[PDB]
RNA sequence: CCGAGCCUGGUGAUAGCUGGUUGUCCAAGAUAGAAUCUUAGUUCAACUUUAAAUUUGCCCACAGAACCAAAUCCCCUU
């Protein structure tokens, strides 16, 4: 997919790109219709990940955790 | 643009489902295309620590 | 599937083969070499004309070398340095 | 190293360059020693070059004292509150003038590692990429293998 | 017992510094912290912001009313702040409304009132006050200085500037120190609304355009716990917005927020302020 | 013991303050720490060349993703942009792929147009007019 | 040799004002030089680190350990002086907040160098019902925490 | 613990042999050879380092170096 209008100036010195937002038409839209082992396995199958994500980590890793991290943007 | 910060973050990083038809194809070309799409290298967002994968259904 | 002693030294070595990269690299270097031969192919002077055209410059450079080697001597010693060392115990009035 | 150190993102203070450049320093607190060869240099700086510095920037008030708490020093206090304490034990007047100009030029933010050398807060103007920028729409919005 | 003093004294000062971090000192005012001189530091405040205040007006802007009461209470064993604070508040509200009208003409008066309230709110004027160091030069009841008193003091400073050197320079002050506080933020975290689809519906009734339809433009993962939905808001075969959400209701209401931003012109792309 | 050492505590703490976030008697005991704080400062001083290399392959991965999403490959995109004389680097092109995709869409389209224009001149090599974006700017 | 536990008992707070929730009374006690090792007494101390004082006294009457007898003695001592001195109005309204044990000044003899051991026992009691055991986290908690992390992730190493 | 006790002294025995030799920083710096009861060492040399006097130094074509191949000396010049 690529749909733009490219051009040069007369001098051949700068390029001009022209490229507006194509919108989604009305027709292209649908309308709105209106135990620990089992525990970790059903989490894994609910979130499409594996069980080592859900097994805990000790006090030592949780203490190396940062709790007040910097925030940007 | 002009979405709120958390809805924009969600839509940027969400998980997308790809159907790939295996009739007559070679398993290695199938594997190449699905391997890229599973690591999330088909996203300009990609990084290894961002868990930016996507789902692939090979039928 | 092994290589007997060390991989690259000795009687039986692991085979190594030439690829498209190695051939193409060798060939671009050989084409630079051919152009080197061509541009050394055409001298301007020969020995009889070049003999003596840089006597002034070579002897000038050697007088510079000789003078900078012979002018090697300890620096001067002043008074203001020694008295600036007395300026360490300076106090405001 | 960089992991044995707190880090921060690149910051303004109060969007300091937008409307006007607000000199991010309030105070210098000098302390020089009267009878001291350790503070001979800071003495020479207060003698020679602090008048023109105070004249050069009127935003900062410069107090000097004699006989500090322990050692001759400068304590700059910046606008965002952070108080920097640099030590001019046994420095020349030249080094003291460069250290002071650095303080008066710097903003009060830390010298810890800065994560990114650029801080746009409105990065995208044509909208940040998401998986549905350029996947083309369909007729009645059907997904693949739709019966209808 | 090893002979010597430098190392024993180095250790003693190190223990003192560890103590100063373990039990940090109780926060007490910079005005009685050493190396202080009020008149010079008033003049430093003026030359730092680079316009001339009349010094008596600036001082009486800093001195509060509660401080006067407590100072009489201390004295039993001055012109206050309040007139300057009223003038500063009146002028700051009026020219903030003026600046935001001239830059955002389509925004409704309720929205622009919420913008002015955000810019003159407690938290923003507390931060601009503290990071401008009026929090040191003010005289109040206790340290730390309470945020209401900080807001009142800062607007009093603006009032002293207004009486001192004119509405143009005072408007430059308000602009360069309060509108920079909205550069970077969004409309709907500056004007907190509820039922944004409702706000869209009534505002389109004002515009005499039909009430919009919601459509489900794009989606993924419709039957798991990580869906994506773009719900678009359309009106008469064309759209005014499209927005994301983790479910259809959130996506629709966030697309309503996107529509309201685009209708008021307060998007992310808008022509940045002309400083 | 006419003069022996009294400041050894502070030298020890110069190593241990960088060791404090280690794991084990590396963070406590000084021999173990010295050996492993040296290795950490060396790891830093090589990780700077590493960080430059790693960034630039991240940029190649991101530009590759976006240009394959527009129908190019990364070799085609960089090669034909340098032929059309836009001297953008990978860092800016990667940020343009993520943050500014309409501009990247135009860049991919221009790279395709330059590829096919330059190769039209290649197919008709010999006396032909110079290509439209194959016009170059040469400095006297 | 350092006795800050007993001095911790004698730390005295300033008076309260009527608009404050009621401060729970804190009682520290220590038994020095038990002829028993620090880590057997650690097993008993970890056994009673959270129990209401009457249940703790039950477990410690019917354990089988020399430490169990010595700990029951210490806890009865601390309860007695808590309702006698530190103004704990209800005798049973105490719970064991810290129960620890540390090592003492051990003595030596030749067997090989045999070290006849000695340990300490420390206990702090607090007014009030014991704290509930925080529930072991469930599927709603895990799903919410995963989704919070996935909403927290950003586009790393660019603007 | 006797192919010749144990102790104290001479005794800080002698070790061409192993091991060990503690602050920061910067800079120059690599493997002809000879003789030796000598090849687990050393003395000279060659190389290396600092400081000094100077004045030529390294490379290269041509001419040139013996009768019974690759190359190397050599030096006006550059």
């Amino acid at each position: 997919n690529c749909n733009v209008e490219l051009a040069l100036t007369s001098d051949g010195r700068t390029i001009v790109c022209y490229h507006p937002s194509v919108d989604i038409p009305y027709e292209h839209t649908k309308p709105i219709p209106r135990e620990e082992g089992p525990m970790i396995e059903q989490l894994s199958k609910m979130f499409f990940t594996t069980k080592h994500r859900w097994y805990p980590h000790g006090r030592y890793h949780r203490c190396r955790k940062n709790l007040n991290p910097p925030k940007d943007r | 643009s002009s979405f709120s910060r958390a809805p924009q973050q969600w839509a940027t990083f969400a998980r997308i489902w790809y159907l790939l038809d295996g009739k007559m194809q070679p398993p290695g070309k199938l594997a190449a295309m699905a391997s890229i799409r599973l690591q999330g290298l088909h996203k300009p967002v990609y990084h290894a620590l961002s868990d930016c994968g996507d789902h692939v259904v090979i039928m | 599937g092994r290589i007997p002693g060390r991989q690259w030294i000795g009687k039986h070595r692991r085979p190594r083969f030439v690829s498209l990269r190695a051939k193409q690299n060798m060939i671009r270097r050989l084409e630079i070499e051919a152009e080197n031969h061509y541009w050394l192919s055409m001298p301007y002077m020969t020995r009889e004309q070049e003999r003596g055209h840089a006597a002034v410059r070579r002897r000038e450079a050697f007088e510079a070398i000789k003078a900078a080697a012979t002018s090697k001597f300890p620096p001067h010693r002043f008074i203001a340095d020694q008295l600036d060392h007395l300026n360490v115990t300076k106090k405001w009035s | 190293t960089a992991r044995g150190t707190p880090s921060r993102f690149l910051a303004s203070v109060l969007h300091n360059g937008l409307g006007r450049y607000v000199q991010q320093l309030q105070r210098l607190s000098f302390s020089v020693s009267r009878d001291g060869a350790s503070s001979r240099g800071a003495r020479e700086f207060v003698e020679r070059e602090v008048i023109d510095f105070a004249r050069r920037n009127p935003g900062v008030v410069i107090y000097v004292n004699s006989r500090p708490c322990c050692v001759p020093r400068v304590v700059a206090e910046y606008l965002n509150g952070a108080v920097r304490e640099e030590s001019i034990h046994c420095k020349s007047v030249e080094e003291i003038s460069t250290l002071v100009q650095k303080l008066a030029d710097q903003s009060g933010l830390d010298v810890i590692r800065i994560r990114k050398p650029f801080h746009t807060d409105n990065p995208s103007i044509q909208g940040q990429w998401h998986p549905f920028t350029n996947k083309p729409t369909t007729f009645r919005g059907l997904r693949p293998r739709e019966v209808q | 017992v090893k002979k010597g003093f430098r190392a024993a004294f180095r250790f003693q000062k190190e223990l003192e510094r560890q103590r100063l971090l373990r039990c940090p000192p109780p926060p007490v005012r910079r005005s009685e912290k050493p190396n202080w001189d009020y008149h010079a530091e008033i003049q430093a405040f003026g030359h730092r912001l680079q316009e001339n205040f009349s010094l008596d007006l600036l001082k009486t802007a800093f001195v509060n009313s509660c401080y006067i009461k407590s100072e009489e209470a201390k004295r039993q064993q001055l012109k206050s702040n309040q007139e300057l604070s009223e003038q500063g508040t009146s002028f700051s509200q009026t020219c903030l409304t003026q600046f935001l009208e001239d830059e955002y003409p389509d925004m409704p008066t309720e929205g622009i009132k919420n913008l002015v309230d955000f810019l003159t709110g407690e938290e923003v004027v507390c931060h601009v006050a503290r990071n401008l160091a009026v929090e040191q030069l003010t005289l109040s009841e206790e340290f730390p200085v309470p945020p209401a008193v900080l807001q009142q003091t800062f607007f009093a400073v603006i009032g002293a500037l207004l009486q001192s050197s004119g509405p143009e320079r005072t408007a430059l002050f308000i602009r360069d120190f309060l509108i920079t506080q909205m550069t970077g933020k969004e409309l709907f975290e500056m004007w907190k609304i509820i039922n944004p689809m409702g706000l869209l519906v009534e505002e389109l009734k004002k515009r005499n355009v039909s009430a919009p339809e919601s459509r489900l433009t794009r989606q993924s993962g419709g039957t798991t716990a990580l869906p994506l939905y773009f719900v678009g808001l359309y009106c008469d075969k064309k759209l005014i917005a499209e927005g994301p959400g983790e479910t259809v209701l959130v996506a629709e209401e966030e697309a309503a927020r996107v529509a309201l931003r685009k209708l008021y012109g307060f998007t992310e792309n808008r022509r940045p302020w002309n400083y | 013991l006419r003069n022996r050492v009294t400041d050894r505590y502070f030298r020890i703490q110069e190593v241990l303050k960088h060791a404090r976030h280690f794991r084990g008697r590396k963070n406590r005991c000084y021999r173990l720490a010295v050996r492993t704080v040296i290795r950490a400062f060396v790891k830093c001083t090589k990780a700077r060349y590493l960080k430059k290399k790693n960034m630039r392959t991240l940029w190649i991965n991101r530009i590759t993703a976006a240009s394959q999403e527009h129908g190019l490959k990364y070799p085609a995109l960089i090669g034909n942009l340098v032929k059309c004389q836009v001297e953008l680097n990978r860092k800016v092109l990667a940020d343009l792929a993520i943050y500014e995709p309409k501009t990247f869409k135009s860049l991919a389209a221009l790279a395709s147009r330059r590829r096919h224009e330059g190769f039209a001149a290649a197919l008709g090599d010999g006396k032909e007019p110079e290509g439209i974006f194959s016009r170059v700017v040469q400095y006297h | 040799i350092s006795r800050k536990w007993e001095k911790k008992n004698k730390i005295v707070y300033p008076p309260q004002l009527p608009g404050e929730p009621r401060r729970p009374a804190e009682i520290y006690h220590c038994r020095r030089q038990i002829k028993y090792s620090k880590d057997k007494m650690w097993y008993l101390a970890k056994l009673i680190r959270g129990m209401s004082i009457d249940q703790a006294l039950a477990q410690l009457e019917f354990n089988d350990k020399k430490g169990a007898k010595i700990i029951k003695e210490v806890l009865l001592e601390a309860q007695d002086m808590a309702v006698r001195d530190h103004n704990v109005e209800f005798r049973s309204n105490l719970y064991i907040a810290e129960s620890t044990s540390g090592r003492g000044q051990c003595l030596k003899r030749i067997r090989g160098i045999m070290e006849k051991v000695y340990c300490h026992y420390f206990v702090k009691l607090v007014e009030g019902p014991p704290p509930p055991p925080e529930p072991p986290k469930t599927a709603v908690a895990h799903a919410k925490e995963y989704i919070q992390q996935l909403r927290s992730r950003t586009i790393v190493h660019t603007l």
